[PDB]
RNA sequence: AUGAGUAGCGAAAGAGGGGUGAGAAUCCCCUCCACCGAAUGCCUAAGGUUUCCUGAGGAAGGCUCGUCCGCUCAGGGUUAGUCGGGACCUAAGCCGAGGCCGAAAGGCGUAGGCGAUGGACAACAGGUUGAUAUUCCUGUACCACCUCCUCACCAUUUGAGCAAUGGGGGGACGCAGGAGGAUAGGGUAAGCGCGGUAUUGGAUAUCCGCGUCCAAGCAGUUAGGCUGGGAAAUAGGCAAAUCCGUUUCCCAAAGGCUGAGCUGUGAUGGCGAGCGCGAAGUUCCUGAUUCCACACUGCCAAGAAAAGCCUCUAGCGAGGUGAGAGGUGCCCGUACCGCAAACCGACACAGGUAGGCGAGGAGAGAAUCCUAAGGUGAUCGAGAGAACUCUCGUUAAGGAACUCGGCAAAAUGACCCCGUAACUUCGGGAGAAGGGGUGCUCUGUUAGGGUGCAAGCCCGAGAGAGCCGCAGUGAAUAGGCCCAGGCGACUGUUUAGCAAAAACACAGGUCUCUGCGAAGCCGUAAGGCGAAGUAUAGGGGCUGACGCCUGCCCGGU
RNA sequence: CUACCCAUGUCCAGGGUGAAGUUCAGGUAACACUGAAUGGAGGCCCGAACCCACGCACGUUGAAAAGUGCGGGGAUGAGGU
């Protein structure tokens, strides 16, 4: 699988400025993204040593504006920690 | 008083299920005029 | 024997139980065993075909050869056991090459005496030979009808059946209720009794010993309404309306005989 | 529109003071008094799907207002090697290559594989935010798998080692009942720690308050329960056989498999009453519904399977086995509610919801009655205390006259002790009936028991003494009994949602069908129920335990 | 939902009642027998959870298209889910 394609965007929230200053980072990546290629693709682009990922998916909130049903989509969020002196990233 | 619709997930879309409804000739015709009339929880 | 019961309750009142003096050990060891889904009358129609049966004690099946197809090997009494499903106590003889098999044991039977299952064995309440080598006068039950099968006819406890001539190829077979048989003389049928003995004056007592042997109840005729059986309806406990007493279907069950008459085993059958 | 501002406002204790705000009986605070507490309390399935979280908003959604929320808005919230489920197995049942050569379809037949509520399996104990936690973190471990390696040992053709979809063992099984062993928890009983000695009279320690600890893992150790072992020989375990299986001798305690706990570590920690910090942190007693454990014994209704496992060879075989280092280890489920106001009930409906935990005092009690931890004041109120309605509370004299009828209501109950009729199928009937003594204080840290080494703790038999009230199981709460009578023998079951019985069932009786491809049944064949059964068995009809009994008519059907 | 049925786990506070046996003593030529202790079987008994609807009262444009209240019958087997 190409690394470049694997993620969408990071997460920004109060739990990621919390562990960004914790050496692990937040990352939202697609629905069906394994844990080995997480861990595979921020060494393929960054170079970091990655202690580990966890991974969480979440479920699709009611959201409703005016008439329509419609349900968000799901998003697949991914806690990485890196090792210990490792090159911390924005 | 134990009322008349006790939902138990398995217990249902094994019954009425997507494959459960294409387990026959019959079951075909279920979800074919579930399709020409045009509704769109096809199956259960 | 027979014990009885000094009436505790109004349950145990006139129950009478074997006393167990047969059967001595308790364990039928694993190689012999075998697995019973219950049935109660339906399979894959799901429909109560047989009335009357469910849900009684559950069992475990012990596997019997009534075949007795070792020949020429000397067999040993080892044990005498328990079996559910049937009316009769078994024996887990040991032969002498290991192979471990389950008989019917016969009245006089004990622990530690000799069977010989060969063809031409010496006669002995227990043995097993075919019908041309035993002799008229002799207590013969297993006996198989077609030949290698296995033991089909006089097999349940109490009972045993008897030669009465020695044609050639057919052999003259008394059964119970008293039957007389032709039977194709390559049959292996073992001699003696089958020893219980006391397995009909069993009196049962309740009705949730009787359940326990997989029986559930039995609704008469003259109760269910005018569709579901032939009987029923009336003002109450209304008699036998329609002449010569009807099944729940459409036949008659009082000397109504229901064997195929153009049966293809009449030339094998003398009286009934 | 009408009824008419009329019925209803869905069980339940709040009142007061501050705060917010335009507005507040309700919202937020504190204070006490309240209520449940074998549940109105904590975990967790089923399901619910965003309700959970914080921050604003009050047009509607709450049977009422409302500043508030299970509502409407914008943000934010679940992290696993281990258990919950997959890549482990398997029953029920189903799906089903061919084949069974089916008025078209199509039930689906073994092979084979689905399918768990089963078996199998590696992990816990402390913090932590406004939401996750046997996943995050800090400690401390194991589990399979792999050598970039390091040490070992053995052997490369009797050549070490591997061990199979094959063989065998083992996994591997129920119900009652009772010791024994240990433990969660409970007592604060002693001792210790810390805090306080009060102003309502008295009590400086003779008193009072609160706290009186800790796994998994590893190392040893153990209550016990099982099971005879050795050696030769093999018509067997489709081949193979050292393993089993039998068969002969030789010894009758050893051995093995087993294990709840125990103690050492783990702990030069972590909790811990108390004011980010932190003391003592013992011993005794009580004692299970959980653990040894279906372990034992007994009864009879005769109580799953296959795979991990272990072993046997077949067969594989030139580098392997052991140890240490280093390394890998995936997807789902994870929020929140879960006797409920987040589910089923049209609703924020007095209903229903499997499982694990289940506190003290009296008590046998999971009864009841206040209470702990913890949760609640539950969504209409205030004000007169009316006819009437209901659930409730008392009635002097009277007792069934009331009435279809003792329907209803009171009366009885607890434990100990004395006493018990007719009949009886000798089991019962019987707790028959009929009455009696129950509290407190003293002889008593009792006679006596348990427990311990003593010290001390629990269990409290009988009496004597005496004080008390009307009463003495003072509260709650746990049989009303006796005489006959039919009908059903009996415990059982149905008229979900009018009708619980005198009906059905029932054991036993009984006539008859039916020789095994039974009969009967499903239904036009199959196929595999009956039955891995075989006349001491299986369908069918007729009656209803037992005891005494079952007579007459074969003309019509 | 329910009616039975099939495999599968699971729950049932305590107290009473005491047979078949067992052993000992006595007894008999010896079994019958007798008395103690033990042992504990039961569609056994009383009574919670839990099922279940009998008897009245309340309800009946009900809290509820079948309930709650005060009591009741089973509660280790033909049992409950």
């Amino acid at each position: 699988k190409d690394p470049r394609d694997v993620l969408k965007r990071p997460v920004i929230t109060e739990r990621s400025a919390d562990l960004m200053t914790e050496k692990k980072y937040t990352f939202e990546v697609d629905v069906r993204a394994n844990k080995t290629e997480v861990k595979d693709a921020v060494e393929s682009i960054f170079g970091v040593k990655v202690d580990k990922v966890n991974i969480m998916n979440y479920k699709g909130k009611s959201k409703r504006v005016g008439r329509y049903t419609g349900m968000t989509s799901r998003r697949r969020k991914a806690i990485v920690k890196l090792t210990a002196d490792s090159k911390e990233i924005e | 008083m134990k009322r008349t619709f006790q939902p138990n997930n398995r217990k249902r879309s094994k019954v009425h299920g997507f494959r459960s409804r294409m387990s026959s000739k019959n079951g075909r015709l279920v979800l074919a005029r579930r399709r020409r009339k045009g509704r769109k929880v096809l199956s259960a | 024997a027979i014990k009885k019961y000094k009436p505790t309750s109004n349950g145990r009142r006139g129950m009478t139980t074997s006393d167990f003096a047969e059967i001595t050990t308790d364990k039928p060891e694993k190689s012999l065993l075998a697995p019973l889904h219950k049935k109660g009358g339906r399979n894959n129609q799901g429909k109560l075909t047989v009335r009357h049966q469910g849900g009684g004690h559950k069992r475990q099946y012990r596997v019997i050869d009534f075949k007795r197809d070792k020949d020429g090997i000397p067999g040993r009494v080892a044990t005498v056991e328990y079996d559910p499903n049937r009316s009769a106590n078994i024996a887990l003889i040991n032969y002498a090459d290991g192979e471990k098999r389950y008989i019917l044991a016969p009245k006089g039977i004990q622990v530690g005496t000799e069977i010989m299952s060969g063809p031409e064995a010496d006669i002995k309440v227990g043995n097993a030979l075919p019908l041309i080598n035993i002799p008229v006068g002799t207590v013969v039950h297993n006996i198989e009808l077609k030949p290698g099968k296995g033991g089909q006819l006089v097999r349940s406890a109490g009972t045993s059946a008897q030669v009465l001539g020695k044609e050639g190829k057919y052999v003259l077979v008394r059964l119970n209720s008293g039957e007389v048989r032709m039977i194709l003389s390559a049959c292996r049928a073992s001699i003696g009794q089958v020893g219980n003995e006391q397995h009909e004056l069993i009196n049962i007592g309740k009705a949730g010993r009787s359940r326990w042997k997989g029986i559930r109840p039995t609704v008469r005729g003259s109760v269910m309404n005018p569709n579901d059986h032939p009987h029923g309806g009336g003002e109450g406990r209304a008699p036998i309306g329609r002449k010569s007493p009807m099944s729940p279907w459409g036949k008659p069950t009082l000397g109504f005989k229901t064997r195929k008459k153009k049966n293809k085993s009449d030339k094998f059958i003398v009286r009934r």
